[PDB]
């Protein structure tokens, strides 16, 4: 928040793509029985501040989707991109862009993210998986 | 009469 | 804007996002796209609540989109809902229709804004033009 | 039915001489008007732009009508269009409106079939809806 | 030809219930330059999951390994489809010969406009521009 | 084992 | 390098 509000001032969002993709269905699902899932996001920015003044957040998902009562029915793994650059006075810092992947960069992301689960999910004619509205501090 | 939904769901 | 977003403070406090949805849309593709492109969005916010009787409440924010050649190439009207919940202290009086209205213009908007953002990149690419990536929200 | 081996007969020409190229979102228009507690009908209509006399292309566009019913609760109407390339050989005659028309009914079609099922399974899960997934046309 | 006269007693017979995708991997490893051309390389392989004493129904799958390059891969996918089918039968079960027939010929054809759809799908989300399959 | 699958709908 | 791709258009 703080620490990353002086970049968010200045940062300006470009585009998202799809870096990598990787999924499998192994059995069938047993919505009767209990289907869950497993979600773990790992955050990322690749930036070279002195040389370009643009940077790319990175969001790499694990998805497991599992009938209980603890099998796995499929399991995915990607990762998405976000592009940004800004205009600056003093280049961002190491902490600056951390700060900024992890509120601007992580909720401008998310909605790909869950559009990506819900198509993938449909696609493998598995139950479809929405993903919860994360909420953000204002 | 507040219009909301509620989205049906298979998973836990 | 911060006069808005203290009049909704509260509500930020109480209330948290349940869900998100498509409420209506409308688009179609007029003229190629050539020299760089340009857009124009303007949105609308409104909510309803009745909190004499429930604790939920539902902001809408209608958008019209335009997208042109920099010198009309494709128009989108569209709208989405997005439900909260909140929670009161016990004593709490009810929220008024001033902060209702205030948190729909400011943090109402804030959490629907990357759906909407997400949603616009999926039609402009549908509809065959370079996908759109809406700018951040200042 | 079975009419449709006709229109492959009657294509087949154009059939050998055709190439696709691109398919687009047109235009669409959609809305949710009331719970979902289902049923629904989807109508097609196929048409083809031509002019053999200016270009060796035309656009194959199937128009979409979709109600949505508890056993209307959503519709939709959209178009999709896909851009077909020909190239005719030192003596033969252009396409007919008959052999557009026949693999318009046909080819085309059944290449737009998948963007169609793919569209409305995206929408009504936009819309909040159970997601329709339409059955595999044969 | 050939093989559209050894599968046609099982065609005549059989109807398509589905299509899924089993699995995908796939990745761009080197961003597109704006607008300068891309070329494509597709590899299919159809496969028939068949055991007609036990069950009157099949897939056919078809695996696929997609090439994106410049006109030094630009992207790569690596994914199957199935499609399941069911047939209604004194007549004899479908032979290996009619199954595998029926599979590279009316098989691949149902699949294909499936497979057009993912590729177009999965190459745009890749923020390529999205590429339309041929006609097969 | 044929991999036959089948897929849930809410639909009719 | 940082890992930026480019569209031909641009929104900007
Ligand atoms: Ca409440
Ligand atoms: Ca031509
Ligand atoms: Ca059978």
């Amino acid at each position: 928040q703080r620490v990353g509000a002086r970049l968010a001032a200045r940062a300006q969002i470009r585009d998202i793509r799809l870096l990598r993709t990787q999924a499998a269905v192994h059995r069938a699902p047993k919505p009767a029985q209990g289907l869950t899932y497993d979600l773990e996001f790992e955050p990322a920015v690749d930036a070279d501040p002195a040389t370009i003044s643009a940077f790319v957040v990175r969001i790499s998902c694990h998805l497991r989707i599992q009938n209980q009562a603890t099998q796995d029915v499929a399991t995915a793994d990607f990762e998405f991109a976000a592009l940004f650059d800004y205009h600056l006075e003093d280049d961002p810092t190491e902490e600056e862009l951390t700060a900024y992947a992890a509120t601007t960069g992580r909720f401008a992301l998310y909605p790909y993210i869950r559009e990506y689960v819900y198509d993938l999910t449909g696609r493998l004619a598995l139950p479809p998986l929405t993903l919860e509205i994360l909420s953000r501090p204002m | 009469e507040v219009p909301t939904w509620h989205r049906l769901s298979s998973y836990r």
